[PDB]
């Protein structure tokens, strides 16, 4: 088993009021069975597509979930992941860095 | 499309025998050699997918792939090995496997001190027929077709006896006609004149 | 393993015929082939996996289907003179060695009455032959069989012998008229002369002939030419 | 350098029937095909434009390849369970990775084909493409089976020839996007860690391929120990992102320089804020 | 193109 490493970011640099893509990229996890959702202010968003399953050289899987959104200061965006190695769901907020 | 060495070959003494096949659609990557006995289903002996040559007991094969001449061959021959040999190739996309025209191979075994002769065989009383057979002749000798319309003669054949450690060839001729003569029956003998002609 | 349903079959022109093929290896690929020695062995249809059938070099006049993964039946809607050949059903994985069954010998004829079984007779060796060679050669002869659907076997004292035995590879046409000709086949059996001189031994030439099926109707007064075994017997003398 | 990679994953689900099979294909770092056995309509799907103009018969053939491999993999799962004589009520994962790397001389440089069971290396094709390497004792059984059945010849035939043909074809069909290299757009930011401490972050975005090197040097001292790194991540439009940060004392910022090395850049870039 | 030549089995 392996613990997933999470990264939450945007395709383009965050611009308030401009359309963009929220990305939650998980990597280095095993086995493949995992649940990943995106949260706008703590609410799951429907119509969320995700990439096709693959893995790296070290047999560790990696996935990418993405969605279309427009960022504003008020809204807070996060990624929730649940895995068998995770005792409880892991939440990572989206920071502009 | 694949074109094999369809012309028949017959190598009498045990020695190297070589046969190849060429294909016109360079995209294959899959190759095989099959052997079929008369009246039986063919059998695989060699499969090749890589350009490097492969060894196999009394057999070997190789694929240039630019020349695209597939070669199978035998280190030493035996009478048993003589059979039809088929070349086959499968395209790497559809995986359709196509065979080429079969290459018939006939062995001629060496006969130690052969005494060629012709004999006549009386039938069982209810058979109502007569025939002649020419046997124990050198393998090199060939057998000719009957000029006469009512005379039927078969081709040569090899038999082997493991009990007496001896091998021999045979040819048979028969006719329903009245004036059936053995001497006369083999009109085109075309053989060394060391032949016995009994009654 | 693999099995082809009809080893031999004879049918009239214009009557559809089906050949069943079964395999136990659960191979993905299956193919049909025709061999009649004209061009060697050509392909007809080939199916990959199930419910997928693609054509070959000689696909005209042939129909196939793939309902099950292990069965690949071949159907001929209208039997013709050209379709007479030896059919083979092969099966394999995409690039592995191909496996086919025993084969199906098929002959299409104009008229059902033309089918005739062979007449067989065994001919005893010459005394001069054993005098000089010190070994005897018995000869078996089958005549008047149409078509070439016969298998010849020698038997000695209830035992099918294989050593010192020869059989003509292909039969000779009695009259080479090339529209309709009856065939003739021959075989030889060579043994030691001392063996032939003992009277207790019994030599029996045997010919199996795969003729008409029972269901095919027969009106001619002559005995119906169904699959039968015709044998000729002889004993050693002097 | 260019390469083609193929990844197969078979996840065995017990009590719900047949396992789930997922197959993906990568040319360099762009995905072009992916197949899923548990999809509504199981068939090869294109994710790159240069395969979308491929003939439909090609897609049919590829779908058949993937379906056959799915059946083969379910049997492998059952066989592997039997080899480890493990319970039938446990989920198990089987992974397969194979590909070929093209050399600078327009010919095969290397090939690889390997299997792994539950994240553990199971068996690997040696670089000679004629022998095998078995990790544990149960993998030696598969080594026996394949050495006797001569599967190594099949795998070498696939890796030395047809994979290279496919790779060259794809490269020519999509040279506008597969042979292009997008130089990374880079910039450096800073944030306050403390009243007398500060974090410097070098950023690189919009580059292809993913391979890139970011380093921090202190007036000529390239020490990775204080440097913080993150895995290269995709932006979702075919390009990847990567940043590297270091904590520094305020006033010593002038002595530090970021170094970025990438194919798209003719010469490695040195950056400072 | 996928490596679908033989039966990989195991």
């Amino acid at each position: 088993q392996r613990t997933p490493k999470i990264q939450v970011y945007s395709r383009h640099p965050a611009e308030n009021g401009k359309s963009n893509f929220l990305n939650c990229y998980v990597s280095g996890f095993h086995p493949s069975d995992i649940e990943v959702d995106l949260l706008k202010n703590g609410e799951r968003i429907e119509k969320v597509e995700h990439s096709d399953l693959s893995f790296s050289k070290d047999w560790s899987f990696y996935l990418l979930y993405y969605t279309e959104f427009t960022p504003t200061e008020k809204d807070e965006y996060a990624c929730r992941v649940n895995h068998v190695t995770l005792s409880q769901p892991k939440i990572v907020k989206w920071d502009r860095d | 499309e694949v074109e094999q060495n369809s012309g028949p070959l017959s190598v009498p003494e045990g020695a190297i025998a070589s046969l190849n096949c060429t294909y016109s659609d360079r995209g294959s990557q899959s190759f095989f050699w099959y052997r079929q006995y008369s009246g039986k289903s063919p059998e695989l002996i060699m499969f090749i997918y890589s350009n490097g040559d492969k060894e196999d007991g009394r057999f070997t094969a190789q694929l240039n792939k630019a020349s695209q001449y597939v070669s199978l061959l035998i280190r030493d021959s035996q009478p048993s090995d003589s059979a039809t040999y088929l070349c086959a190739a499968a395209m790497d996309s559809s995986y359709k496997l196509i065979f080429g025209s079969g290459t018939r191979l006939l062995v001629r075994p060496d006969i130690q001190n052969p005494d060629p002769a012709v004999y006549q065989l009386r039938d069982s009383k209810s058979s109502d027929k007569s025939v002649c057979l020419f046997t124990d002749f050198d393998s090199q000798t060939n057998v000719s077709q009957s000029k006469d319309s009512d005379v039927y003669i078969t081709d040569k054949c090899v038999l082997d006896m493991r009990s007496m450690d001896f091998k021999s060839n045979s040819a048979v001729a028969w006719s329903n006609k009245s004036d059936f003569a053995c001497a006369n029956a083999f009109n085109n003998s075309i053989i060394p004149e060391d032949t016995f002609f009994p009654s | 393993g693999i099995t082809q349903s009809p080893r031999y079959k004879i049918t009239e022109t214009g009557r559809q015929v089906t050949l069943m093929c079964h395999q136990t290896w659960s191979h993905s690929y299956m193919f049909w082939y025709r061999q009649d020695l004209g061009h060697g062995l050509r392909l007809i249809y080939y199916s990959a996996a199930a419910d997928i059938t693609d054509k070959g070099e000689v696909p005209d006049g042939y129909v196939v289907s793939r309902s099950k993964t292990e069965n690949f039946p071949l159907t001929l809607e209208s039997a013709t003179r050209s379709q007479t050949s030896v059919y083979f059903c092969a099966s394999s994985d995409p690039g592995t060695e191909a496996f086919f069954g025993q084969g199906t010998r098929l002959t299409v004829v104009e008229d059902l009455r033309n089918v005739f079984p062979p007449e067989v007779a065994v001919f005893e060796p010459s005394e001069a032959e054993i005098s000089h060679t010190q070994k005897a050669t018995l000869v078996c002869l089958a005549t008047g069989f149409y078509p070439d659907h016969v298998e010849l076997s020698w038997w000695v004292n209830g035992k099918e012998v294989h050593s010192g035995v020869c059989t003509d590879p292909q039969p000779l046409k009695e009259q080479p008229a090339l529209n309709d000709s009856r065939y003739a086949l021959s075989s030889r059996l060579r043994v030691s002369a001392t063996f032939w001189q003992n009277p207790r031994n019994h030599f029996r030439c045997q010919v199996q002939f795969y003729g008409l099926s029972e269901n095919d109707e027969w009106t001619q007064d002559r005995a119906k030419p169904v699959t039968q075994i015709v044998s000729a017997e002889a004993w050693g003398r002097a | 350098s260019h390469s083609m990679r193929y990844f197969y994953t078979a996840v065995s689900r017990p009590g719900r029937g047949e396992p789930r099979f997922i197959a993906v294909g990568y040319v360099d770092d762009t995905q072009f095909v992916q197949f899923d056995s548990d999809a509504a309509s199981p068939r090869g799907e294109p994710r790159a434009p240069w395969v979308e103009q491929e003939g439909p018969e090609y897609w049919d053939r590829e779908t058949q390849k993937y379906k056959r491999q799915a059946q083969t993999d379910r049997v492998s799962l059952r066989n592997l369970r039997g080899y480890y004589n493990q319970s039938e009520a446990g989920s198990h994962t089987l992974q397969r990775m194979y590909g070929c790397d093209l050399g600078p001389d327009g010919r095969l440089l290397r090939g690889y084909n390997q299997f792994a069971y539950d994240g553990k290396d199971y068996i690997a094709l040696n670089e000679d493409l004629r022998s095998w390497t078995a990790a544990d004792k149960a993998a030696q059984i598969t080594q026996r089976k394949w050495e006797a059945a001569r599967e190594a010849e099949q795998r070498r035939a696939y890796l030395e020839g047809t994979c290279v043909e496919w790779l060259r074809r794809y490269l020519e069909n999509g040279k506008k996007t597969l042979q292009r290299a997008e130089h990374p757009k880079t910039h450096v930011t800073h944030h306050p860690v403390s009243d007398h401490e500060a974090t410097l972050r070098c950023w690189a975005l919009g580059f292809y391929p993913a391979e890139i090197t970011l380093t921090w040097q202190r007036d000529g001292e390239d020490q990775t120990q204080d440097t913080e790194l993150v895995e290269t991540r995709p932006a979702g439009d075919g390009t990847f992102q990567k940043w590297a940060a270091v904590v520094v004392p305020s006033g010593e910022e002038q002595r530090y320089t970021c170094h970025v090395q990438h194919e798209g850049l003719p010469e490695p870039l040195t950056l400072r804020w | 193109g996928a490596d679908g030549v033989g039966k990989s089995a195991l």
